[PDB]
RNA sequence: UGCAUUAGCUAGUUGGUAAGGUAACGGCUUACCAAGGCAACGAUGCAUAGCCGACCUGAGAGGGUGAUCGGCCACACUGGA
RNA sequence: GUACCUAAUCAGAAAGCCACGGCUAACUACGUGCCAGCAGCCGCGGUAAUACGUAGGUGGCAAGCGUUAUCCGGAAUUAUUGGGCGUAAAGCGCGCGUAGGCGGUUUUUUAAGUCUGAUGUGAAAGCCCACGGCUCAACCGUGGAGGGUCAUUGGAAACUGGA
RNA sequence: CGUAAACGAUGAGUGCUAAGUGUUAGGGGGCCCCUUAGUGCUGCAGCUAACGCAUUAAGCACUCCGCCUGGGGAGU
């Protein structure tokens, strides 16, 4: 069954991506939520709506493409499993694509990128690689 | 003074600890168990209880730890 | 395989062996028994000095059968063109294999213990136990 | 002008009812050392012809590398087939670490410091190829922050 | 000094003048021996590289292990790596001595240091690969200022280069500071020796 | 540290009481009472090994070694006091 | 009477080892004729051998130079970093199911994992950086840095775990 | 007894990613349109050493299990 709701929705994005669709909806969570505002915050995504339903709720996500259509985004890679957890300090946080990706962390501060969580001296979960 | 080393554990026979051992290559957390035998004085806890237990001078060939505390009745 | 797979099972590498396994076992005469030590020749006696064809090459390649120290037999190469060798012969062998000579491993070394240097050679005079002429 | 390297010459056959028809293949790569670089393969009888067959074919597909001071943006492994080439961003003073045909495509794109390491087939063309797909790749950050509508000291 | 051969042999097969003027690739710019004057094929990769390393290796007379302990000492330094090595090789006793103008040729420089007829900041110093720093003063020994070797290199007024100051009179030199790589020979790309002794 | 082509091990054994004993707690020893204790998270058996700081190698992650110097342990022809 | 220093005399006592077909820097002649031999691999030698032996020349090193043995590397060739399983080695013939591993959305709570400080400790020597003494250098010395899955203690609460 | 080329020579679960066209068992709406679940063929993106696979993946991902580490010796 189900077993990572977060890599879930990074191949998700990176199946539209890949057929340049202009937009995918995903049932929602939290995490998923943060997530993508996230995305839209760092440019890689143009929108995000939230459609509530009686289940859980849906994320309705708007791909960006440059001129030429090229893709934003490169690619999205899951660090944080299910079946091994990854977790970083401040002091060693990954820089993605040698600064020109991020990464999406979960710290006590909320989920925030990598250059903020080294900016607010916090370490924690690393979700994923978005570059 | 100074502090003995305290555990919380759940009866086996009438004191299993069971603890994660990180695994040194792959990182993943594994649960391992140790059984910790106990003194409780006049036989007051029963199996499967969640009790807390404090360490103490030798008291029998393997007993190294006394009971203070009952938290989780069986 | 999986995380939980490895760590149940971890990985595990081949086991290297190696190709003069005779030269790195000794002999404890008192215990009876076999050690293993890594030695780079070992001495050994002549029993049976001759000839063995080769496996594309056709030749007549001079070997020698050994009994070693560690009380191992052996078969070795004698390089060079002449040598001096026969039954009873006190040899020093050493590692390396003749290609085209299957069952020959080891070589042995010119110029040490009874084993001649080879004669008239000017070139390359220290892999064949020849000293300086003049 | 583009400097020309020979990479590799192999001669090749195809067999007919009499012996053995032989030809012989030149794989070269041409490049400025300016970020220009561009691989092309001809094959002939004569060993120069198949040269000069492959030189006209590799300038029509010069590559631009992105760079930044002589070295490349970011990390990237290449990918073509079974080749693979993964390669990074060295100082200024280290040299070109390269193993092979890799070498020749980095040079030629006016690289001089790379660490650079062949995980795959050494079969040269592939290897090049490999090469070619790594630096297609590259992007550098004047270039990733027009598409996320940022400047580029929001990039960090 | 080490290599005591030909060092015209050594110039011809290496393609660079070890005196410095070019008096060795004057009639014959081909290499020794037999099949010199048949031209040989194109040099490997790792037949340039390490050309490039005997060049340097052969021009300050050396032997290739402390040439390498040169090399590691030198990889230790900030600053690019080939050039710290090239500064490195001119700061060398046997080298300033003879930039200096002291001795005719860089061999002769070295049997004046091995010798006893230099001093180093006033004391003597008998050893050919001794390091100078900037700051520091090399001089002649007061019973070797009057030599014919010593006194005819120093009416030959070479250019001395401008990280050295000298004072002919004085047969006294002062080392101002490190030299960059313009000054130092141009015939030698320390890139390909960097390469060298990466593989 | 290997070996499951080693799966059962233990009967002072595991706990209790008392006495003895020790610098000291304690099955450390004995007497009596109870039937516990260990093990697939590998008990037990066999084989191998003194352990560490360090040392060699490697980009690193790792892999390999313990001569020399320093810390700890054990031993002194073999075994018992 | 050592180190060291001073004076006198003499280039006079003081260069060898391996290699040169490709990998791999460096080639010719003669002898030999699948012999003798060479060989890490490809392989070389059966009458015009740059691969055998010698000679001249050359290359690489040099008070050393080669060979053997052993360990790490190259080896992503046990792959956590960092591999695979249609046909190349590799999906159990197929169910049911125990332990274990893993597990949908939200709120409150906790604080084991996670993160972030404090304190103690991780001897000395070593490695690395800096400086000083050895004519230089080795080496020696001094001052730092590093190395814990360490412990104790104060905070945070997004994620994993507990309620 | 417990083995077969016991084969799709393709482990199970879950989701996502162009189309076209047959067929089996249903459903909804106006013979056609839509929709479930099977079973076939063709064919993008992607993947592949190639052959080919391609919503019944050999694509893109997460979880768990089984298995591999040159050939012969020897499934001895
Ligand atoms: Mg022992
Ligand atoms: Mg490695
Ligand atoms: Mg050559
Ligand atoms: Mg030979
Ligand atoms: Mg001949
Ligand atoms: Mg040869
Ligand atoms: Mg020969
Ligand atoms: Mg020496
Ligand atoms: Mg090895
Ligand atoms: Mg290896
Ligand atoms: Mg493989
Ligand atoms: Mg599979
Ligand atoms: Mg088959
Ligand atoms: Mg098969
Ligand atoms: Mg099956
Ligand atoms: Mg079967
Ligand atoms: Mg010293
Ligand atoms: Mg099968
Ligand atoms: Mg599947
Ligand atoms: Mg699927
Ligand atoms: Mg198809
Ligand atoms: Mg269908």
């Amino acid at each position: 069954t189900m077993t990572d709701p977060i890599a879930d929705m990074l191949t998700r994005v990176r199946n539209a991506n890949m057929v340049r669709h202009e937009k995918l909806e995903l049932p929602a969570s939290n995490i998923k939520k943060e997530i993508a505002e996230i995305l839209k915050s760092e440019g890689f995504i143009k929108n995000v709506e939230y459609v509530e339903d009686d289940k859980q709720g849906v994320l309705r996500l708007f791909l960006k493409y440059g001129q030429n259509d090229e893709r934003v985004i490169t690619g999205l890679k899951r660090i944080s499993k299910p079946g091994l957890r990854v977790y970083a300090k401040a002091s060693e946080m990954p820089k993605v694509l040698n600064g020109l990706g991020i990464a999406l962390v979960s710290t006590s501060e909320g989920v925030i990128t990598d250059k903020e969580a080294r900016k607010r001296n916090v370490g924690g979960e690393i979700i994923a690689y978005v570059w | 003074r100074n502090d003995r080393k305290v555990y919380v554990g759940k009866v086996v026979s009438d004191v299993l600890v069971e603890t994660y051992k990180t695994h040194k290559l792959y990182g993943k957390r594994v649960k391992y168990s140790k059984k910790y035998k106990t003194h409780d004085e006049n036989n007051s806890a029963k199996l499967g209880d969640i009790v807390k237990i404090q360490e103490t001078r030798p008291l029998s060939a393997t007993k190294r730890f006394r009971l203070v505390e009952i938290v989780e009745e069986s | 395989p999986t995380i939980n797979q490895l760590v149940r099972k971890p990985r595990q590498s081949k086991i290297k062996k190696s190709d003069s396994p005779a030269l790195n076992k000794g002999f404890n005469s008192k215990k009876k028994k076999f050690t293993d030590l890594n030695s780079p020749q070992k001495r050994g006696v002549c029993t049976r000095v001759g000839t063995m064809t080769p496996k594309p090459n056709s030749a007549l390649r001079k070997y020698a059968r050994v009994r070693l120290s560690n009380n191992i037999e052996i078969n070795a190469y004698i390089p060079g063109i002449g040598h001096n060798l026969q039954e009873h012969s006190v040899v020093l062998v050493r590692g390396g294999r003749v290609k085209d000579l299957p069952g020959v491993r080891y070589h042995i070394v010119r110029g040490a213990l009874d084993t001649s240097g080879v004669d008239g050679r000017r070139q390359g005079r220290s892999l064949y136990g020849t000293k300086k002429p003049k | 002008e583009f400097e020309e390297r020979v990479v590799t010459i192999n001669r090749v056959a195809k067999v007919v009812k009499g012996g053995r028809r032989f030809r012989f293949t030149a794989l070269v790569v041409v490049g400025d050392k300016n970020g220009r670089v561009g691989f092309g393969t001809g094959k002939a009888q004569e060993v120069p012809e198949a040269i000069k067959k492959a030189v006209e074919a590799a300038k029509k597909d010069l590559v631009v590398v992105p760079r930044v001071e002589g070295t490349t943006p970011h990390t990237i492994t290449g990918r073509y087939g079974s080749g693979s080439v993964f390669m990074k961003p060295a100082a200024p003073g280290t040299g070109v670490i390269a193993g092979g045909p890799v070498r020749a495509v980095l040079e030629l794109a006016g690289i001089t410091d790379i660490l650079s390491k062949s995980l795959g087939s050494n079969t040269p063309i592939n290897m090049v190829r490999a090469t070619i797909d790594g630096l297609q790749n590259l992007k550098n950050a004047e270039d990733v922050a027009k598409l996320r509508g940022k400047t580029v000291e929001e990039l960090y | 000094a080490r290599f005591r051969g030909s060092n015209w042999k050594k110039s011809r097969r290496l393609g660079i003048s070890l005196s410095g003027t070019g008096k060795e690739l004057e009639k014959r710019p081909y290499a020794p021996g037999q099949h010199g004057p048949n031209q040989r094929k194109k040099l490997s990769e790792y037949g340039l590289q390490l050309r490039e390393k005997q060049k340097l290796r052969y021009l300050y007379g050396m032997t290739e292990r402390q040439f390498r302990n040169t090399f590691d000492i030198a990889g230790k330094k900030f600053g690019v790596h080939g050039e710290n090595f090239m500064i490195l090789l001119a700061s060398r006793l046997d080298a300033v001595v003879y930039s200096l103008g002291l001795a005719r040729t860089r061999r002769q420089a070295r049997q004046l240091v091995n010798h006893g007829h230099i001093l180093v900041d006033g004391k003597r110093v008998d050893i050919p690969s001794y390091s100078v720093k900037p700051g520091q003063t090399i001089s002649v020994r007061e019973k070797s200022q009057k030599l014919n070797i010593i006194v005819e290199s120093v009416e030959i007024n070479n250019f001395v280069p401008e990280y050295l100051n000298f004072d002919a009179d004085s047969l006294t030199g002062t080392f101002v500071r490190l030299p960059e790589r313009s000054e130092l020979p141009a015939e030698i790309n320390e890139q390909l020796i960097v390469e060298y002794y990466s593989r």
